[PDB]
């Protein structure tokens, strides 16, 4: 699974951020926030990108994190920015402002869970 | 209890509960328990705000409703 993209939380109550396996060891994840950690597979979500209609949480440009859902997807300079509605209302976000709550995560974890 | 989020300069991401009636001081020592960073050496800050000594989150109207939690960051 090396070099994958994946969303993982690091405690056990926490959220999932968008990372990097860099390693397998337990994974040793780069996550794009800098922070690098050897994170269990069962806490790794190889999905990339979050798809279409997934219950998200989203850093906006007020810097509140809140929900919201997946509505679209673009590539450009490299760099993944997703569309997330929240209350009827569209932006686009890039994919380090965008992670999961553990409830958000945890509806993933059978489709997308490694292992 | 409500959810904050603080970014270090590492880039790291920190989640913390805390209640409106939280210092900022108590919130540096949730720094400093969670991730060893001297309440002497953490400026937070939101939306570019400083956060001074002694006032509360109230005190800047950072805490809104649950669904909202607030990203401080170090600088």
């Amino acid at each position: 699974f090396v070099g994958l993209r994946v969303v993982a939380k690091w405690s056990s109550n926490g959220y999932f951020y968008s990372g990097k396996i860099t390693r397998d060891v337990k994974y040793k994840l780069l996550f794009d926030d800098g922070y690098e950690c050897d994170v269990l597979g069962k806490d790794i979500l190889l999905c990339d990108p979050i798809p279409l209609d997934t219950e998200v949480t989203a850093l906006s440009e007020d810097e509140y994190f809140s929900a919201g859902v997946v509505k679209g997807h673009r590539k450009e300079s490299g760099e993944l920015y997703y569309s997330i509605e929240k209350e009827g209302q569209r932006k686009w976000y890039k994919r380090m402002a965008v992670i999961l709550s553990l409830e958000q995560g945890n509806r993933l974890r059978e489709q997308y869970g490694l292992g | 209890s409500m959810l904050i989020f603080v970014k270090t300069l590492t880039g790291k991401y920190i989640e913390l509960e805390v209640e409106p009636s939280d210092t900022i001081e108590n919130v540096k020592a949730k720094i400093q328990d969670k991730e060893g960073i001297p309440p002497d050496q953490q400026r937070l800050a939101f939306a570019g705000k400083s956060l001074e000594d002694g006032r509360t989150l109230s005190d800047y109207n950072i805490l809104k409703d649950s669904k909202r939690h607030p990203l401080l960051r170090l600088r």
